[PDB]
This record gives C-alpha cells, structure tokens and sequence, in this order.
C-alpha cells in the first residue's frame, strides 16, 4: 500500500512569492517574444507606403512625388522617419498636427477638378515656377494648387464662388505668399497693398502679406503659409482677393470611413498575410501576451514590460 | 458612346449678315462644378484644323471678336456678328466629358 | 518658333505594318500630351489615340482598340504610331496636335488642342 | 484541468496607446501624454506579475494539500 | 456529535475556483434601481431650462423671457441640441470657459450699469431683424444695445465704469461685421471703425471684416462677443467709432460653491432627494451603483460590473 | 460581519467631471476621454478581484474551524 | 530572515510628479494634471496598503503552521 | 517533552485584514516621517537662491536684484511664495510658461555682449527712465536691455542683423511699448504710426502698438511687452524697426544641460551634505517609503498617503 | 398720429364699484409700460399705479395698496382700473401715461412718462 | 418712503431777468452708476403736464435751449435764462429711485 | 558744467606711503565707473587700475598689483589712490579719468574715457 | 599682455597735405559680433588728454569731419584730410579687448 506523488523527470522552471526559482514537471508560456519583421498585409488590403515623402508632399503634389497621383484604397500608412522630400518651398502648413487626426479615420479618398487651370482668362499660370522644386533638372512646381502672376501689366479682383452638390464632404487647400521687397512685390503683382478674404457658413478670414527680411533655407528668401477646411455637403465656400494668391485646383472627396493608423518604421515591404501588426514585425500567436512594442493595430495581445511569465501547472 | 446631331448641313448666306449654327447631344455635357466640355474647330479648304473655341464660352487666341458662343446643357449655338469673304470652311463639333472623344457631322459654309 | 513636322507615309498592301512618326521642335516636349486624329478621304473627322505627358497611362477608340499602339520618346523629341492588322478602310491623312496647357494629371481635364501639323498620307492597295 | 482561461477573461480590457503628434510650442502637453501612457503601463504590468505569483503559489499549495485527504480517506478505516 | 450549521434558502456566490457555488446568507451591494425623475437637492430647487442654451440666457432671448430674474439654485438642466440658441448668428469667443466657471457660481443678482436713456445723440430703437421675432415681429437681444446713427452722423465714444461694490462683476459685448460697404455707410457713416477696451489686466483693438459669406437663418452678416470678470476697485473703458453693441446690465457674484452642468430629457417631479444621476435619483446605502458615472453629491462608488455579491454562509 | 472593512477601505475614488472642448481641440478630448475611461477600468478590477479573494477566505474559513472544534472533543 | 527585500524591488517603479504652471485663460487643463496625479497617488497608496496587509497574514500563518509540523516530524515517533 | 513558541515579552502593534489590533514579539518600521527642515547642499554644488526677486527680474535685470549678474552652476532654482520686486513696469512676458519648461534642463549660463551700448550714434540712450522703477531713490531702467529716444528730433529706420557663430545655442529677449495717447507718441518718438519686424530661419513676427485709455498699475498708464525665441548654432537674426523699441543689449549662452527643478517654499538656508532634497526639509534614511511631500528632487524613496505602515516579522 | 383717450366717469356713492377705460392708437402697445396719475381738486400730483408690458408684475400705492386693480388686455389697445371700496376723498381726475423707451425689464428703470392723456373725472357724492 | 421738500411755495417774476427754483429730499438720490434719478415736470392753467428734464440734465424733445438743471446728492436746482409770457404753470419735482414714486408739493410762477 | 578737481601729496621719501584724492561735481557720481592713469617725466602714458560704479569688482596691472589700493566713497563725491611700499621710479603726474556711457557690468564693455582731470605731482627723492 | 607696435615716431608733415598714421597688435582685435576695440587719443604740449575715436570707426563729439580712421583684424589706420597749425601733438593707439589695457608707443607731429 501507498500514496504518494505522480513524480517525473522534465525540467522548467517557475517563480513564486517565497521561492525564487522552482523546478516543475508540466507548465506554460504565456509572454511571446517573436516576430517576422516585415510589413505584411491585414486581412487582405494592401496598406500605404509612403517611401520617401511625407503626408503635406503628397495631398500637396511634390513634383518628385508623382507616383501617388490616383490611390487605391489602404488600410494603414507608412511613412518613414525623417523624411527627404516633404516641402521644396520654405514655409509651414497652418493647423498642422491636427490634419493627421482627421486621417487614420480615412479609408479612401476621391479627387475631383474644382476649378480649371483653363478658367484663368485674364492672369498668367505658366511662368509660376521657382528653382527650389526641380522636376528631371529643371524649375517646376506643385501639381495640386495653381501659382498666378499678372499679365499685360494687370491683377483684377477675382470673385469665385463654388457649391457643394454632392453627398460627401470635402477637403480644400490654399496658401498665400511673403515677399521680401517693395520692388519684387511691384515686380510680380502690381498692387502694394494686399489682402485675401475667404468665407462659408462657419468661417471667417482675413489675411495680409508679411515683408521682411530673412535668411536663406534652400537658397529661396521667401515663404509660404497653407490653410485648409472641410465642406459640407450643402454648404458653399467663397474666395475674394487682391494679389499674393494661390489658388485651388483639385479638391479631395471623402467616400469611405473606419479604423487606420499612421507608423514610423523602416522596415522592407513583404509578400505575405497576418492578422496582427506592429512598427518592427508581424504577430501570429493565440497567446495573450507580448512584448514588441506598445503602438498595434488589429486585435493584439495585451502588452506587458516584462520579460518572463509562466504559470505552473505541474507538482512538486 | 454619345451622338451628335448638327443642323443644317448647309448655309448659303452672305455677306454682311449674321449667321448660326446648333449642336446638340444626347447627354447632359454639365460637369458637377457648373462648367460645359465643348470644342469648337475650323478647317479651311486644304489646311489643317484651327481652334476657335475651347469651354462653352471662352474664346481663343486669334479668334476675332466677331465669333462668341452660348448654351447650356444640351443646346448649344455659336454667332458670327459679320461674315467675310474669308470664313469659308468646315465648322466641327466635339465633347469631352468621357474617355473616347467624339466629332459630329459637320457643317459647310458657302457663297451664295 | 513652334512647328511640328511629319513623315513616314507610302503604300501598304492588307497585313503587314506600317510606322509613322511626328518631330516638335520648340518648346518643351517633355510637359504635353498628344493626340492622333484620322480624316479619311470624302468623310469628317475622328479621333485614335490619348498619352500623357510622361508615358503611364493611355486610352484609344473602339475601331482601333487593341489593334493599335502608341509611345513617346524623350531627348530626341519624337512620336510614334504602329498600325498592326491593317484593313482597307484605314486609307486616311494623319495629323498630331497637342494640348493647350501643361500638365494634365487626369483623363479629361478641359484643355483643348492648339498647335496641329501638316499631315501624312497613308494607303491600301493591291 | 483547464484552469488557463481563468486568467484572460479577467484581462479583457486593458489600456491601448494611440499617437499624437504636438509642434515645438506645445511640450506641456506632450509630458502629460508621456507619463499618462508609462504610468499606466507600470500599473497595469504590476497588476499581471502579482496574479501571476498569487496564482502560482496557490496551484502549488492545491497539490501538497490534497494528498493528506486521499492518504487519509484509505488510512485510518484500516485497524 | 459535531457537523455543520445546515440551512435553505436559495442564492448563488463568485468564488476563484468555482464559479455558480450556493450559499444561504448572502448580501448584495450593487444598486440597479432609479426613481427616473428630476428632484431637489437637500431643499433648493434645480434650476431648469426648457428650450434655451446657456448663451441664450445669459445674453437674453426674446423667446425666453421668463428667466428674466432667478432665484437661488443647486444645478443646471440644459436639453441636448436646444432650439432656440443664438438667433442671430455668430460665436461666442470662449464659450467653454464660461462653461466651466459658472459651475461654481450659485447666484446672480442683476445690475443696470449703463441706462438706455443715456444716449442722446444716438439711436436705440430701429436696430431690429427678422432673424429674433417677438410674436410676429422683429426683435432684438434685451441685455445689449446696438447703436445707428442719428442725423446722419456717429459721434466718438468714452464711457467709463468704476466698481464700488465689495464682489465681482461679468461684462458682455460685441462687435458687428457686414457684407459689403453701401450697408456700412448707411448703418454707420464711417468708412474705417475700431473698438478699444481696456482695463488693468486686459488690452484689445479689433477692426470688422466686410466679405461674403453663405446664408444662416436667413441673414448673411455675423455678430461676436465677448466676456471678461472686473475685479473691486477698478476700472473697465470703452472706446468706439463704430460697429458697437453696447452693455446694458451685468451680473454681481453673491455666493460660490458646488455646481453642475448636466445634459438629460427627464421630466420634473416634485420630491426629495440626497443625490442624482443625470436619468434618475438615487435613495440607498449600499456603497456602490451602477447607473452613470456623473453623480452630484455624496453618492456610492461607480463600477461597470453586474453582480456583486460577497457571502457569509456555509456549505 | 466584515463587511465595513471593505468600503471603508475603498474610501476614495475617482470622481468624473464635465468638460467641453470645441471642434478645433480634438486632441485633448480624446485624452479626457482615455483618462476617464482607464481609471476606471482600473478600479472595477480592484473591486471584483478583492470580492473573490475574499469569498475564498470566508469560505476556506468555516471549512476549517469545524475540524478544530471536532479535535478539541475528539482527543479525550 | 531576508523577506522584505521582496517588496522593496517589487514597487522599484512608481508615478513621479513633475511641476508645471498654467495661466488664468487655461483652467480645463490644470483641473486635467490635478486630477490625473491625484488619481495615481490614490491607486499607489491602495496597491502598497493592500499588499502590506497580506503579506501581515501570510506571515502569521506561516508562522502558526511550522510548529504544528515540526509536533508532527515527532508526534508519531513514539508511544 | 516540550514543544511550542519561542514566546518573550515586548510592546509593538500590526494590522491584518481580519484583526485590527496585534501584538508582536518585534516587528519593523519602513515609513519615514522626520526631516531636518532647512535648505541646504545636494551632492556638493550650491543650489541658486532668489531672495525676493522672480525669473522675469533676474532674467531681465531689475535694478534690486545687481546681485544676480554674474551666477555659477547651480543645482534647483528656489523662489519664495508671492515675489516683492518682480517687472517694476507694468506689462507682460509673452509665453512666460514655456519658458519655465525650457528651465529646470540648464545648469549654466554664460553672458554675452551682442549689441554695445556705444554702437548708436544717432539716437540716444540716456533719458530713458521711469520712475517707476528706482534705484536708491531715483528713476532707473532694466541692465539688459535699451530704451530708445529720439534725438534731434529725429528717428532713423532701424536695420542690424547678429549673425552666430559660436557652437552652443542663444537665448535673446525684445519688446515693444504701448503710449497712452497721440501727443505723447509724437513727443517720445515722431513718426506717428510705427511697427516692428523681426525674421530668422523659422520666426515670423510684425507687431503694430495700441493707443488707448486704461487704468493706473504703480502710478504708470502705459504697458510694455516682450518676447524671447532661440537661435541655433549657425542662423542669424534680423531686427527691423520705426518706432517703439526695447534694443537688446545681452545674451545668455547655453554651456550645461541636465536635471534640475524650480521650487516654491519659504525655509532659510543652512549648510549640510545629502541626497534628497523637499520643499520643506531633507532626507537621510534608507527606508524605501516617506509621507513629507510628493514633490522632491535626486534619489528619494516612494511617497505613500499614510500615517503607518510596519511589516510583521514575529510570532504570538 | 399719438394720442390717447379716455372714458368711463360719472357719479358714484359710498361703497359701490367703478370702471375706468383708456384706449390708444399709434404706436405699438405690447412694448411699453404705463401708469396711472390722479389730481384732487385743489391739490397736487399723486401716483397709484404701474404695470410691466407684457403683465406679471404690478405696484401700488400706499392709499391704494390691495383696494384697486389694474390689467392691459391686448389685442384691443385699452387699458382698466378696477375700483373698490370707494371713500370720499377718493375724488380726483384721472390721467394714463406711458414710458419714453421700450422694454423695461426692472423696477425703477430710469425712463420717464412721454404722452400723457386728456383726463376724466370721478365723484363720490350722496 | 422719501419725503421731498420744495420751495418757494410762490415766486412772482417779470420779464427779462433769470429765475431758479430748488427742490429737496431726505435721502441721497445717486445711484453707483453715477446718475441721478429725478425728474421735473408742468402743468399749464386747464391742461395736461409735459415732462422737462430726464436723469438730472437730460433734456427733453420739444423743451427750449433756455432750460437747465444741475446737481448732485439732495440739492437739485432749475435755472430759466429769460422769462417770457408763456411760461406760466406749476412745477413740480419727482423722484424714481425707489418703488413708490414720489412727487412735492410744488410751485406756482405769476406775473408781475 | 562737469569738471574734475584732484590734490594730493608733494614730496616723499622711499618706504613710506602717500594718500590722494580726485573730488567731482556737476552729474551723477553714482552711476559711472573710474580710471587712473600715470604718465612718467619723459616716457608714455600707462594704466594702473578701474573700478566699478557700485565699488564690488576691481583690476590692477602688474607693476602695480599687491601695492596699491582703490575706493570710492560716495556721498561725498571723492575717489582716492593709496601707495605702500613705494619705490624709486614710481615718480610720474596722475589723471583721474570717467566712462562715456553708465551702468557698465562686465569688464571690457566697450565705452571708452571721455573727461579728464588737471593732474597732480608725486615724486620720490633723499 | 599684448604689445602694440606704431610707426612711425616722426611726421614732419605740414602744411595742407593729408597724412596717415598706423598701429599694429600681436593678436586679432575682433570680437565676436564683429566689432573692433581700438580708441585713439591725443594729448596737446602741455595740457590733459582729450579722446578721439572709440570702436574702430566711430567718432567723438567735438573732432571735426577731418579725422576718421578705418581697419579690421590687425592693422589699423588714423587719417587726417588736411593739417592745419593747431594738430601738432602727440598721438597715441590703445586696446581694450583683454583685462590688463594697454598703450603704444605714440607718435609726434611736429611742422615743417
């Protein structure tokens, strides 16, 4: 007669709160440390990969970024750290920062012709061109927006009216542009005295030119500032001004919402398909712990900062 | 596809006097931004064509102040104020809101 | 000034192939695009072939689809046209003409012809 | 015998991080974004570690416990 | 003979290895119950508005005229998406400021500062629109002035209040912006306007914007405002040459404490009460609930759970 | 009759309040939104894992006392 | 001997508190700090409390248990 | 025959989650409730102490505080609770609660002359007092920086540019002056509407003055403002101005960055040698938890909000 | 134009009741306060009555105070008095009056009284 | 209650020179916003009063450039530059500062 | 105006040690530093030492440092000079000498000397 | 310590003629917002010292247009346009860059 343990010969150890290291037969793992490390797929749609440019090169058309004119729809966007292209022109986008939000809820986009380059009768859209964009070696400028300068010795008032007749919003970008001088203000335009007004059923501005003197960034003196809004499906938008004007041409159309994200990582693009994604690699597991890095998307396991966690289910 | 029909084929009528001419589809030609997409063009006898009018009211570089256009939707006109002895030739008509573009008939201008 | 010359017509019997080819000289050759137009002999005129200004996408009509192929050529400032499977009714004069304003990004942006060519000649017989 | 799921059902829901971008002028904020998000890191990695301890020192007290019954229940009927 | 206390009665407990175990005594803490009305906090009385907005009251609607004097109060019920707002459109600059600092006000008594009779060169009477009707007719805000010109002409403007009271204050103006210039040369005569004010810790100049815009309500100009606290012993100026709208009366702080903004679609009951949920009241000692998570009050403790019950039983 | 050593134990808390941001301030409205919601989620675990551990004791509890009063008769 | 050791390395990671100043127009933002760090000395100090507690009571059991067994190693070794 | 406790007699109580009240043979303590109560050394440097002034005095040279001219490295920045001296003129610092951020990351600074007093031929830098500010009795001005006036009755456009070239960063500070009413404008100065310029490789700035009526602040009715940017390592900066100016004069080089805490507290200095440092004592023991002050600086122990805390390590 | 008329008077003993009327025409009457004013023969000015324009609150004298009435009843352009109780000394002439701004919305307003009516008279006798 | 004290009970003038009248009260009528509410009023021989001066110095709509009124606290006086044949009545002068408004007993102006 | 007077001693001898003083009158003594300044019989000018305008920080040459000794005293409008351990060639005439521009904080600030004294006599002998 | 050398010791130059004078350092005298500490001064037969020049281009009050002076880095320049009888004197060239100032040698003017 006798009772005792079920004994075994395995090894593995465990912790407890008064033993540091303990010997068992069977136990589990809980905590994944792996990964593929590579940018895959999500449940079928390809994502977005930026390469060398950033989000204002693209939705502004850099002339070194024209492989991103028609977009098919994506799942997340790829942008790598420290861009190189971003924007020729020294300046800044206004409300910066904030734009990214409106994204990564934005699963597709739809560009659509506002106002025609060839609506312009009485101005001048083809000598607008600086040295700081160069296209193949020669001046060039962005593709999205529209660079007017006076001709046969005039700059009339310009009135321009657009409504909105769809059933989905949109997005609009313009700029403005600081000189440096009186004789290049007078050069370029003709008035000295400037000004730009833009109003719709919510907002309301006015802006006037800055003339100073700066340093040099990409060997240009000047600068330029973008501003950008959304339209509803109703409502109308009006632009009134007098000179120092950049004009809108495209215009891009919201048609489908959901989940997204913006990364940073400089991984290389992967034939193959996950269900999981992290910045450094691809998850799949069925256990409820990992450790790679904080920022996923997809449904993930819970994340944790250790590095050691199983649970014993054995004897002795 | 899109058919244009352009009426008449003949206009005998000099000079000094005014003239038109008509287009017509069968499609709305209105773009979403309140723009119309139709050409006007010119062939004079034994030369190649030349452009007279580009959107449905902005005229040309060359075209004298005598031509200008007008219409809307599906019918469209253009007017010569005064005819001279050198507009003799074969006015076209052409749209350019789908991907293949498409002539119509045309239309002869003579002495008479 | 701004002209555009071309060349390369003569006398093909049915099958076989045929090239012709425009040359511009002028202004910059590589922010346009442009287009082939066919008038055949007692008939108006009709419409063939679409590029853009640096060569991805392209669009051709339904009597000439599949059938034929058109391509750029940058630094020597030349267009092409290769006519495959030719019938009998392809007897015509051809012309190129290109846009009125640079860099158009869509399919049918507004812009219309302003500069045409001369034109060349092209038969079937025997 | 199937005590594994005991322990995801109770961490359903947990704190996932999200990105937010601030300009230079701002770096007030960008602080309190930076310990919100370790603060309840730490909190919610202390809160595994001490179950996970817990729960194995009671697996390994289950078994050293049992054993006395089933000795005892065959034991002391004998004479 | 010893054993176990055996017993009956039916109820069920959570347990770490068990999960549906049985247990005689067991005692309950979660409160899932709510009377579903609003009611009064220890005596006083909420204060409820019907269909009007904060900005509504505080600037004085012509459809809301019955909060025109108010008295004490506990906290304040606004319906989700008023109707009636601000009629004429516009904006208030800083709203959600003055959202957050009148949760800690519990009274307002009212003070004429400038008299309507006071403006013998000007006109108060004809600065009416259709957007603000009073049964049928044209109408305007009842706190503010809007000044046109009189015989055709708009003299310059110095005014000056100096505080001799022992609490605080809360002024209101704003600024009017037109379509195009034949309106502005016939409201007001000069073609260039400004408005200055000033007082020991503020400083401001303004200038309107002339633009078109969309309609809204009918109308197609705009109207702001404005908002700041003076302080004892000092002093508040003004200084206009046109586009003004004129203070009138202001609000003294009498008492502070705790407060509330709530958003709810309860219907009023008369009772009484120790607590509130924003879709009902709260009368129990368990200390834990689960209704909503904004309470007023002293209240039991929020969770998300359904159950929650610890046993003192056997078996 | 341990019941009091619970709530009072749980004293505080985390008490909500109202804010409001306007649509040019979204990024601060989620960070509300995600503070609020993490705490508490954090104490809701508290309180349902506290319930269980003490569950387990009150009723490992009884369990044992029986044997120490069955010995203190059995062993004369 | 050498068991409070455990529990010093156990809270080696906690919640800082860092200063920061705010204006008269920016009163949501400080009432957020306040808040938040208020609510992450509660959580700490409860963590700590608890933890103190029942480590108390496993020690006392302990302690209660160990002579029980060291009566048993001699109990039955004789008559 | 003897088995049992090793039982002896003592005084100490623990809790329990089921008990309230134990006794214990010994137990041990690991709250920390004693402080010294005075201000004094942390690892050997002195730390900086403002007797009455603030950060905008002595950043900006009060006349009471000449005291704070030249300072050594330091370790925290003591300041008491409501400064006496602070800005003698009344006005304000444009985002004074950034500058706090960029503070308590500098451990030392250097001064630098960028502008001389003497490089103003055609205006005049001698008349510019206030009373509002004295100095033993008379009217007296900021040390860093230049009010100007003109002379002859005459004001020249200003245009100076300061180019860097040294290989740590600048921090520099400006203003503008707002009049009370015309005559006192055209007295001061004599153009009767003037602005300010100010441009480098990312700021962009143009400012006009406001001329109204306020109240009395110290016996003055004017107001002055001011501003402060940073200049990186190799860009260079442009001033451009008509009227309405504060000059700078000096410049504060960065040549030390680490940790370091502004602190608000009223206890006198003393002289000592510790680790921790609170804002109502010091800190010399090695248990691992204290209930003084959750704001501290250095190696210090947790902060808990209770009264008693003892693990028991006994029997009974 | 503006002008005001009124109508009701006569001869009236101890005890009894009487009401008195007043009827406008001209500008808008749901905008603006009014009052009431008596004169003694023989004697001065006095003040008995003043209601708001829309109609909640209301204010009387001392002499008068819970003895007469007063209501608007728009839509007809009138005004009433309700008397009471009637003494002997109560005889005097009436007058209405308005204020001279719209929209007062407290106590003592600061405006005053514009146009004033013509006058009736009120008895007591036998 | 506020009781207000005029005087003189009679005042006999003649054409040409200035007259003044005063008017008193038991408490100080200046509210905090700096105004003073006191009005004056007349009545001519068989008629209805006409109001003549609003919040101290206010002029009324209709009142000559003769008229004037200045004072502050509980003195408050009337001051006529020239005397003509048709100002002849009674004036009074009235409170409004608290709810029962008040008038005085006032003054007659004859001829003489 | 602005003048600068100074006096001092005549005549001493090796060893011993000497006291002169420089009073000023006509602006403001307590906002601008000061110099000395000596000058031999027959040789050039040469700088001995300046102070501050409160009196803190102070600089002295070489051939001069350990023996000589500056003050400023004010309240009574004086700047003295005081020699020990005087040697031989120490015979030369002094000049008291005053900024441009007040409120210098650095050593080397740029403004230069622009009033100056008469002068007095030291010399050494026996 | 820096030594200044200046040449020459001797301009028997006078009348009318222009006349230039030059002093030289051992380091650079540049600071590092591009300006020079280099003053000029000049004591007349016997009398007190009187300054001239303060950085290395600016002038005095009380110099006339005559005098200016121009250079950078190590060497510097006094130009006089035209002499005159009264600017016989001594010239001297001092530095103020580092802690210890230090003078020159000078130079005399004498006629002839």
């Amino acid at each position: 007669i006798c009772i005792g343990y079920h004994a075994n010969n395995s090894t593995e150890q465990v912790d407890t709160i008064m033993e540091k290291n303990v010997t068992v037969t069977h136990a589990q793992d809980i905590l994944e440390k792996t990964h593929n490390g590579k940018l895959c797929d999500l449940n079928g749609v390809k994502p977005l990969i930026l390469k060398d440019c950033s989000v204002a090169g693209w939705l502004l058309g850099n002339p070194m970024c024209d492989e991103f004119i028609r977009v098919p729809e994506w799942s997340y966007i790829v942008e790598r750290a420290n861009p190189a292209n971003d924007l020729c022109f020294p300046g800044s986008l206004n409300d910066y920062e904030e734009l990214k939000h409106m994204l990564s809820r934005i699963n597709h986009f739809e560009k659509i012709q506002i106002i025609p380059k060839s609506s312009w009768p009485n101005h001048e859209t083809s000598l607008g061109v600086s040295a700081a964009c160069p296209y193949q070696g020669a001046p060039s400028f962005f593709r999205n927006v529209v660079w007017l300068i006076k001709k046969n010795d005039a700059y009339p008032t310009i009135k321009i009216s657009y409504n909105n007749t769809n059933r989905e919003d949109l997005l609009i970008l313009w700029g403005i542009h600081h000189s440096n001088n009186a004789e290049e203000q007078t050069n370029l335009y003709k008035n000295p005295i400037t000004y730009i007004s833009v109003g719709t059923s919510t907002l309301n501005q006015r802006l006037a030119p800055k003339i100073a003197t700066r340093s040099q960034v990409n060997g240009q003196r000047g600068r330029m500032d973008f501003f950008w809004t959304i339209l509803k499906p109703d409502d109308a938008i009006h632009f009134e001004s007098n000179g120092n004007f950049i004009a809108p041409e495209y215009a891009y159309k919201i048609v489908k919402k959901g989940d997204s994200t913006i990364m940073k990582s400089g991984v290389e693009y992967g034939h193959c398909n996950t269900k999981c994604q992290t910045p450094v690699g691809a998850i799949n597991s069925s256990m409820p712990f990992h450790n790679i890095h904080p920022l996923t998307i997809g449904e993930c396991p819970k994340y944790v900062k250790s590095n050691k966690l199983v649970l014993a289910t054995g004897l002795r | 596809d899109t058919v244009m029909t352009q009426s008449p084929l003949s206009l005998p009528v000099t000079p000094g006097e005014p003239a038109s001419i008509s287009c017509r589809s069968s499609q709305s030609l209105l773009h979403s931004n309140g723009y119309n997409y139709l050409e006007w063009y010119l062939q004079k006898p034994g030369q190649s064509p030349q452009l007279l009018i580009y959107l449905g009211s902005i005229r040309a570089s060359g075209v004298p102040d005598r031509l200008s256009g007008s219409g809307s939707g599906t019918d469209f006109t253009l007017k010569i104020s005064r005819v001279e002895a050198e507009d003799v030739g074969v006015y076209y008509c052409m749209q350019g809101l789908e991907t293949p573009f498409t002539f119509g008939p045309g239309t002869k201008v003579e002495i008479k | 000034q701004v002209q555009l010359v071309e060349s390369g017509g003569g006398v093909v019997q049915p099958g076989r192939s045929l090239r012709v080819s425009c040359a511009a000289s002028g202004f910059i050759f590589s922010n346009y695009g442009m287009h082939w137009v066919r008038q055949a002999p007692g008939k108006g005129l009709e419409w063939v072939a679409l590029t853009w200004y640096d060569g991805r996408n392209k669009y051709y009509a339904d009597s000439v689809k599949g059938r034929f192929t058109i391509s750029r050529d940058n630094s020597k400032n030349t267009l092409y046209l290769q006519m495959n499977s030719l019938r009998a009714e392809d007897t015509a004069v051809y012309y190129c003409a290109r846009d009125g304003f640079p860099n158009c990004i869509s399919a049918t942006c507004g812009y219309a012809m302003d500069v045409w060519g001369q034109g060349t000649t092209v038969t079937v017989s025997s | 015998t199937n005590k594994v799921n005991s322990i995801i059902d109770k961490m359903n829901t947990q704190f996932e991080a999200v990105g937010r971008e601030f300009n230079n002028l701002e770096r007030r904020i960008e602080n309190l974004n930076k310990k919100m998000e370790d603060g309840f890191l730490d909190v919610w990695t202390y809160n595994a570690e001490l179950l996970v301890l817990m729960e194995n020192e009671r697996t390994l007290d289950f078994h050293d416990s049992n054993v006395k019954n089933l000795y005892d229940k065959v034991r002391l009927q004998l004479r």
